[PDB]
């Protein structure tokens, strides 16, 4: 993995040592270059993880997420090239430093071969994310939103820390390989169930299921555009990545305790998407949408089925790219109009014709229509869930109905209708925005051709 | 050719010799003649030109073979050194066994379309062979969990003969 | 809008066609591999277990 | 009702409110030596005698 | 834990028999991290004093790196010594109390039952 | 902005936990969650109840 | 521009006791 | 072109590929520490080819 | 006065200065090159060139090998006249059945 | 731009708050009416008549013709049911 | 090697050429509609030939092709089926849309975005042929959702009409409710019959597909604008007339019954569901026709006839009459 981390860390001084104006140029060029190198990880051997060293390893589950993260890295730079602009040099240099540090932690986290080593870097991402949210956040309530973020995830993560160190004391090493091979059936005793609760709550906070999901409306809305994409496209899946990794040592205790979180999530996605059906803030609407799609994964992995995991990774990658996209779209609208209310800037297709097609494709992907990855992700969850319980399709099927309505609601309210009369500052779309979004949408269309790369480790 | 006649068995393709007793000609025969003179021939000429070009350099490639290794039932317990070989042995057979279903599953599709409306009686061999394969496939790998392991497969297997042996003894007694 | 669309279509073909001919060129100048019996005395190489020479070349110099 | 009225007042606000009241008098003493050292007197007495730490 | 072992003359940073271990090489990844921390101190020092951090005096930073590299290497030997000591006396003990750690017999997975739990 | 603010955060500061609010919170909250649980637990129980003695048919069900 | 704390925000973190009460009113 | 200006500025561009070369060297450095069971597992254990002295590096 | 501040600035439209602005920087030379590098090392070098990389990656999960090995296995099993696949995986000859 | 007091706040009980609330929402006290204090958190937001924008006369010059809302008029709390696209309380002939 | 499979599989590739040609923008923006018409005309001329060797011989060829991915025991691959229903329907669908194309450059000759409209019609065309011509249920979904999304845009063609968007949104709403049964059909078929290909489902002889067929019927009812899910079609008149003359008249909305015609080998086994088809078909025929005659809008009246005619089709498919059902489709 040192072919990726070492360039990434070494990339940080380069940004600090670039000229006043060339900072965005050099950083974007090599960040893409890192993404190209990271693409080499997509080759996964037959039935064994690509173990590079004791510290780092990768399999058919980490590699699709790693390349997504590195490929994401230039995208926050592009989306922030405009709202930052009028700032002192060092503050902009610091902003890039936070992003690169944040991406660097993610690369190490997904490749961590020790569950403890996972745990440090898994929450080490909190320090840069909190910095971006509170420092450059363009609103007032970012301070309370930042507090809601870290305290929610840390309150989940602390009981985790006690859990793994206990497993270390009982079974020596916490290595991901040795946990799988030397796995033992957990009992149903009241001691093990609290171990099960601790081993799951930390991951399910950044998953968030229904209930403990109230930093999602807070963190995303009042955050910089770069932060909104990062904390909706990667670290949400980072919390998920633990579940597939850590469920290896929670069987058969999953089935008995599966119900409370299954029932909370499965009813949740209807409730959350119902909130999506009528929202006043566009960014909030996209934020709640991420909860619904993420809740689809929570039921998915915690059913613990081959087909469930295979669709879980596919939905994860697809949703992250889509959620990252729509946040660009909201930011582009917000930058011009300086507001977030959806009905405030109705009728945008007439003025900006390209932005409609991007918004059409963005919502179309959120529709989870075939053959796009979102549909081939949700469909596999449906099949796995239906086999688990025949009455699942009543709930999760109804979601696609509710999902369709709100996912097209912003299309009607913003693009179609009538251009708002009093707004007269909507200039023609900058080629940066359109280029940024093409880097979001059509790579998804490629990935439709070859789903097996992201279909997960169970393919 | 590129595939096997026995792995993919095909009934002998027998076609009639059409006799258009009606005076007026059948256009399909006319369209058949032009299709060969318009599409088939240029395709063949380009193909054979490529085929001899392909023969200019016959680079080769073999098929990797994994020699059998001791399995988890003979693996020393808690001995990871031999356990990794056994797990790779079981997972590799899992993929091979998965392809076994795919080959039989595809053969089932071929009969259904090829036999037409008389598919129900023309072949039941495909159905019963798939029935026997799928049932025994369920015995081996079905319901192994998302994180299936050779240890679980043996455990599920061991659960099997325990039940049937117990069922065998009560019947005999 | 037009300048942006002209830019993608023109430039995504900058390495589009050279790959396009290059991918076809190795297909109809180098050819397709064929099965074997693993001849005795020749332990093959790791990249040798692949059909397309482009695929073999990737395994030769990268993996 | 659920999301931003109850789900924020069950876990987040209640814990904030609980932490609020406790921090109210923990941080608000009177700064009198008499009250302090008297609280020492119970602490020493209750430590040896009634938590039975001497046993 | 250590503190109180036989032959444990106090206020000693490196007992003589500790030298019977492989000394860390100067390119040790742990050691180069010591140098990295020292360099980061140099940047902070110039930043604290409002100086051109990148090249605000090559003398102050050079001492910062060398001092941290020095103190690291000596700490590494004591680090390597104690861990070697921790494992050493264990092996003497593990052969000194054979009855406390009896080797459990080995039976392949062809015998041990694991009562496979189906997932549905 | 007034309309958005009223729908947004400026609801909880005006919220009062009257038993009407408490009852509705429990009715539309824990209510459906427990209700679905009974439906699914019963559905899972009957389903597994048929499997264990050898009643249900899944002869061709392999990929699950 | 992004929101920045005003004088009223400072007065929040500006009392003798950060969370005022009747006992600490004076 | 004022080569002095371009090297003073574009000295950062060479830096990252050097880090990639650094990463590749360490990847082929940490591997030898993990050699151990080379040509030992019976699945891949095989009699060495004549000239060379080592299997997978 | 309440506070002695400055009025909120105005959104500097990048086009009035230079009409061909690319939304990357106020300086025409840098932004034009910014467009050059984000594109070049974007769609072509990473997206298009990297596409053929993952498109022409060697056999994933040994998928081709799996069937190829499978076909031979059927050939003996079909011809020998035994069931295509046994119900058990670890055959119980070398198993130590409890009790 | 907008100052703090204009933002909706607590429920109005004394007529001083109702009078200020009517000023706050650019409406008069005679027609001002807040939502019932049931703890739902409506606050001083007025309860405008439950009639969709479809009821509003299209011929009159609406500053937002797609919504028939001119300016500063108190936006109905449940606007996005009653927007022209969504739910319409049009008087059925029967 | 009969040409049958060859050119009948081309029939799709000619149709998609104008789509790619459009984003190239090399087309001169005046003769694009004429260019689109010619391509569809050539497709109809080409698609005529697959008919001739059909009535001559009757051969039906499966064109199972590039392997998308092999999920354990499921080999999801792109495959088109040349059954009688598929081969018959291509010329008539192309012939109708060819006529609609000729009608379109006359009627729709004033909108500056006319070139965009033609691209959508070709897009609607190709997403329909992949629905009729398919072999796996997943491919059916591609066509199923494609026509629904394509309809939504084409209903919303006039964009600013607030009612048209409501009709566009309403069309997708009723469609998705029907699609709930579609996904249920997939999950049941992939769990029990362990595939989505039509061949396997017929072969494995699911003699008791109570949940599948109910899900299949729900998919048909939502798309075919039957009773309980009809009113989107009467409200779908807000789009331009050529749009309603092709999609919501005889090519898109007819796809709902086509699913049952596809799965007629299982329809007769379950007597209860086929009565439900007769149950749904009977009520739909009256109510739509009953509301039809009391109307004062030409587009509304004609459309209500389609739904009443469409309700008739499920009466046909009720009592084991699939071929007559598809016969009525063509006329
Ligand atoms: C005519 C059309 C032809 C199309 C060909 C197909 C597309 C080719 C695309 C080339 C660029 C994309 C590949 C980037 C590879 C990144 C490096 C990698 O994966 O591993 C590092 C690789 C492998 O790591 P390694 O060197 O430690 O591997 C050891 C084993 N050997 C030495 C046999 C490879 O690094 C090297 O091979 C070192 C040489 C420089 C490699 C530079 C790679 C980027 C530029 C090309
Ligand atoms: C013979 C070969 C003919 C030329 C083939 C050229 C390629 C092709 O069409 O392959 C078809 C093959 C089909 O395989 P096939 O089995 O049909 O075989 C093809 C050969 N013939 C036609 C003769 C049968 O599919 C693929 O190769 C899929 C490639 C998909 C690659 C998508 C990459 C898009 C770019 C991604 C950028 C972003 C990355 C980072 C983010 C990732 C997500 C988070
Ligand atoms: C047996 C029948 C079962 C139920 C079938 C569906 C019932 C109707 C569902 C909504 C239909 C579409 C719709 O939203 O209609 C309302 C309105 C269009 O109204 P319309 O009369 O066409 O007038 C348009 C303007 N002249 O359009 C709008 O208002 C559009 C914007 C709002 C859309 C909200 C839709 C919410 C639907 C929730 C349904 C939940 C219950 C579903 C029950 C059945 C499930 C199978
Ligand atoms: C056994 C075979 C029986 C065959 C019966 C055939 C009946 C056919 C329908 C006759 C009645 C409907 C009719 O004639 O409709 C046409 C006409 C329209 O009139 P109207 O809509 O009022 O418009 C006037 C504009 N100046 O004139 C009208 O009067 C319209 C009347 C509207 C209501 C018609 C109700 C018909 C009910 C039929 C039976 C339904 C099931 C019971
Ligand atoms: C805000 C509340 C938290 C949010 C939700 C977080 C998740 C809820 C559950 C939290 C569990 C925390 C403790 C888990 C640590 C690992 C425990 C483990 O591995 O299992 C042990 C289970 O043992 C326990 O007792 C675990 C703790 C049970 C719960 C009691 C403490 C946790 C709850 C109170 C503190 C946390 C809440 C915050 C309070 C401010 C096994 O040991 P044993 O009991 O078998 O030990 C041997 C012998 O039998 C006696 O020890």
């Amino acid at each position: 993995m040192l072919k990726i981390i070492i360039p990434t860390t070494m990339l940080l001084p380069m940004t600090w040592m670039s000229k006043h104006n060339m900072i965005w140029i050099n950083a974007t060029v090599h960040s893409l270059l890192i993404s190209l190198i990271s693409l080499s990880l997509l080759n996964q051997l037959g039935e064994n993880s690509l173990n590079f060293s004791l510290t780092f390893f990768s399999d058919s589950l980490s590699a699709p997420l790693l390349v997504l993260t590195t490929w994401l890295l230039p995208l926050m730079l592009m989306a922030s090239q405009s709202h930052l602009s009028k700032e002192t040099t060092t503050r902009k240099k610091l902003y890039i430093t936070m992003l690169i540090l944040l991406q660097l932690f993610l690369i190490m986290t997904f490749t961590a071969t020790e569950l403890i080593l996972f745990y440090i870097l898994f929450e080490a991402t909190l320090v840069p994310t909190l910095i971006i949210i509170t420092r450059w956040g363009n609103q007032t309530e970012r301070l309370n939103a930042g507090l809601y973020f870290l305290f929610y995830t840390l309150a989940g993560s602390l009981p985790l820390l006690v859990a793994l160190v206990y497993i270390q004391n009982t079974t020596g090493s916490l290595n991901f390989l040795i946990i799988h091979y030397w796995s033992h059936p957990l009992s149903n005793s009241w001691s093990n169930i609290f171990m099960w609760l601790a081993c799951i709550m930390a991951f399910m906070v950044k998953m968030p299921l229904y209930g403990l999901h109230l930093w999602l409306p807070k963190a995303h809305v009042e955050a910089p555009i770069a932060g909104s994409m990062v904390l909706a496209a990667v670290l949400l899946k980072l919390g998920g990545y633990g579940m597939m990794r850590i469920t290896t040592i929670l069987n058969p205790l999953t089935n008995y305790m599966a119900y409370p979180f299954l029932m909370l999530s499965m009813w949740g996605m209807i409730m959350t998407s119902s909130i999506c059906l009528r929202q006043t803030d566009l960014k909030s609407l996209i934020a709640y949408s991420s909860v619904s799609h993420m809740a689809l994964v929570i039921v998915a992995i915690m059913i613990q089925t081959p087909w469930s995991f295979m669709g879980a990774t596919a939905l994860m990658i697809a949703h992250g790219l889509t959620s990252s996209m729509l946040f660009c779209l909201a930011n582009t609208n917000y930058e011009r109009v300086h507001s977030r209310t959806m009905i405030l800037a109705r009728g945008l297709q007439t003025l900006l014709p390209l932005m409609a097609t991007w918004w059409l494709m963005a919502s179309l992907t959120n529709l989870a229509l075939p053959p796009s990855i979102n549909l081939i992700g949700e469909l596999f969850i449906i099949t796995a869930s239906f086999s688990w319980s025949n009455i699942t399709i009543i709930l999760m099927g109804m979601n696609m109905m509710i999902t369709a309505l709100y996912s097209l609601y912003m299309l009607i309210t913003t693009q179609r209708g009538k251009y708002t009369h009093h707004i007269n500052n909507i200039k023609a779309s900058f080629t940066r925005e359109n280029a940024l979004m093409a880097l979001h949408i059509l790579p998804l269309l490629l990935l439709t051709l070859n789903p097996k790369m992201i279909l997960g480790p169970l393919y | 050719d590129s595939w096997d006649k026995d792995v993919y068995p095909e009934p002998p393709r027998r076609t009639p010799a059409p006799a258009p007793q009606t005076s007026l000609p059948n256009p399909v025969t006319y369209l058949t003649k032009i299709f060969d003179l318009l599409v088939d021939r240029p395709v063949t000429l380009a193909r054979e030109f490529i085929e001899q070009q392909h023969a200019k350099n016959r680079y080769y490639y073999y098929h990797r073979e994994f020699r059998r290794v001791p399995d988890i039932t003979e693996c020393e317990e808690k001995d990871i050194l031999c356990m990794f070989e056994a797990e790779m042995q079981w997972r590799r057979d899992y993929k091979v066994d998965q392809e076994i279903v795919n080959i039989i599953q595809e053969r089932l599709k071929a009969c259904q379309q090829r036999e037409g409306e008389s598919y129900r009686q023309n072949c039941a061999k495909e159905l019963e062979q798939f029935t026997q394969v799928s049932k025994a496939f369920q015995d081996r790998y079905s319901d192994l969990g998302a994180h299936y392991s050779a240890r679980k497969c043996l455990a599920k297997q061991k659960q099997r003969m325990l039940a049937e042996r117990k069922a065998a003894k009560e019947a005999a007694a | 809008d037009r300048r942006f669309l002209k830019l993608m279509r023109f430039y995504i073909l900058l390495t589009g066609i050279p790959v396009a001919i290059g991918i076809t060129l190795v297909n109809v100048f180098i050819g397709e591999a064929e099965l074997a019996d693993i001849p005795e005395g020749y332990v093959p190489e790791h990249w040798e277990y692949f059909k397309h020479p482009i695929s073999r070349w990737i395994a030769r110099t990268f993996y | 009702l659920l999301d931003l009225i109850w789900l924020e007042t069950i876990l987040p606000k209640t814990t904030s409110f609980i932490q609020m009241k406790m921090s109210i008098m923990v941080s608000n003493q009177k700064g009198l030596i008499k009250l302090y050292f008297l609280s020492f007197l119970i602490t020493i007495m209750i430590s040896m005698t009634l938590f039975n730490y001497h046993e | 834990m250590m503190s109180g072992r036989p032959g444990r003359v106090p206020l000693q940073f490196l007992p003589n028999e500790a030298r019977s271990l492989p000394p860390p090489k100067l390119t040790d990844p742990r050691l180069v991290y010591m140098g990295f921390l020292g360099y980061c101190s140099g940047l902070i020092d110039n930043a604290i004093r409002r100086r051109p951090v990148v090249s605000a005096g090559l003398h102050r930073q050079l001492l910062y790196v060398t001092s941290f590299v020095f103190f690291g290497y000596y700490l590494l030997k004591r680090q390597d010594y104690m861990y070697a000591l921790r494992d050493h006396d264990m092996f003497a003990y593990v052969k000194s109390h054979p009855e406390d750690f009896p080797e459990k017999d080995k039976k392949t997975y062809g015998e041990i039952l694991e009562e496979f739990h189906p997932v549905r | 902005i007034r309309w958005t603010y009223a729908r947004s955060a400026n609801i909880y500061p005006n919220f009062r936990p009257t038993p009407k609010t408490s009852l509705l919170g429990a009715l539309f909250g824990i209510g459906p969650l427990f209700f679905w649980y009974y439906v699914f637990k019963t559905d899972r129980d009957k389903k597994e109840k048929l499997i264990q003695e050898g009643k249900l048919d899944q002869t061709f069900n392999i990929s699950y | 521009r992004q929101w920045q704390p005003d004088v009223e925000w400072a007065e929040q973190f500006g009392g003798a006791v950060m969370y005022p009460t009747k006992e600490t009113a004076h | 072109m004022n080569v002095l200006q371009i090297v003073r500025d574009h000295w950062v561009h060479i830096l990252v590929p050097v880090g990639f070369v650094f990463g590749c060297y360490l990847d082929r450095r940490s591997d030898e520490k993990l050699t151990a069971f080379r040509n030992k597992s019976l699945l891949f254990k095989r009699e060495l080819r004549p000239n060379e002295e080592v299997t997978w590096k | 006065i309440r506070l002695q501040e400055d009025p909120d600035p105005e959104d500097e439209n990048l086009y009035e200065k230079n009409p061909d602005s690319h939304g990357y920087d106020k300086d025409p030379i840098v932004d034009l090159w910014n467009m050059r590098v984000v594109f070049f090392f974007g769609f072509s070098i990473v997206l298009v060139l990297g596409s053929t990389f993952v498109a022409y990656l060697p056999d994933y999960r040994m998928q081709e090998w799996a069937r190829r090995e499978a076909e031979r296995l059927v050939k003996y099993r079909e011809a020998n006249g035994l069931p295509l696949m046994e119900s058990n995986c670890f055959d119980p000859n070398k198993i130590q059945l409890p009790e | 731009h907008v100052t703090k007091d204009m933002f909706p706040g607590p429920y109005p009980k004394t007529p001083e708050e109702r009078a200020a609330a009517a000023k706050k929402y650019n409406m008069r006290v005679e027609d001002y009416e807040p939502y019932p204090d049931d703890g739902m958190g409506y606050g001083d937001y007025p309860k405008l008549p439950d009639r969709s924008q479809q009821e509003r006369d299209p011929w009159y010059d609406w500053d937002h013709p797609d919504l028939r809302l001119n300016w500063g008029e108190p936006i109905h709390w449940d606007l996005d049911m009653y927007i022209r696209n969504r739910v319409d309380t049009s008087p059925t002939p029967v | 090697m009969n040409p049958f499979a060859s050119l009948t599989l081309t029939t799709l590739i000619i149709l998609t050429i104008p789509i790619m040609m459009s984003n190239s923008n090399i087309y001169k923006t005046n003769l694009y509609p004429n260019y689109v018409k010619t391509t569809v005309s050539y497709a109809f001329t080409l698609s005529l030939v697959p008919l001739l060797m059909f009535m001559h011989t009757g051969q039906e060829m499966i064109i199972s092709n590039w392997h998308w991915m092999t999920l354990q025991t499921v080999e999801l691959s792109l495959s088109f089926k040349m059954d009688y229903f598929s081969v018959m329907f291509i010329p008539v669908a192309l012939f109708v849309t060819w006529s609609i194309m000729e009608f379109s450059m006359w009627y729709m000759h004033s909108d500056p975005f006319i070139n965009r409209f033609f691209k959508y019609l070709v897009l609607f065309l190709i997403t329909m042929m992949i629905l009729v011509t398919a072999n796996n249920l997943f491919q059916l979904f591609i066509g199923w959702e494609g026509v629904g999304i394509m309809s939504f845009l084409l209903i919303g063609w006039w964009h600013g009409r607030t009612d048209a968007n409501t009709a566009a949104l309403q069309a997708i709403l009723y469609n998705r409710i029907g699609d709930i049964g579609f996904v249920l059909s997939m999950a049941w078929f992939l769990t029990h019959s362990n595939a989505w290909d039509l061949q396997q489902i017929f072969m494995l002889n699911n003699e008791c597909p109570n949940m599948p067929l109910i899900g299949l019927l729900l998919a048909a009812a939502g798309k075919s604008a039957q009773f309980g899910l009809h009113p989107w079609l009467p409200s779908a008149m807000e789009g331009p007339t050529p749009v309603s003359a092709l999609l919501h008249s005889s090519t898109m909305v007819v796809a709902g019954v086509f699913l049952l015609i596809r799965f007629y080998p299982l329809m007769e086994t379950n007597k209860l569901v086929q009565t439900m088809t007769l149950c749904l078909g009977a009520i739909t025929t009256l109510f739509t026709a009953l509301c039809a005659i009391t109307q004062n809008d030409i587009k509304k009246i004609v459309a209500f006839s389609t739904s009443s005619q469409l309700g008739l089709m499920m009466v046909t498919i009720g009592i084991n009459q699939p071929h007559l059902a598809f016969l009525h489709i063509c006329m």
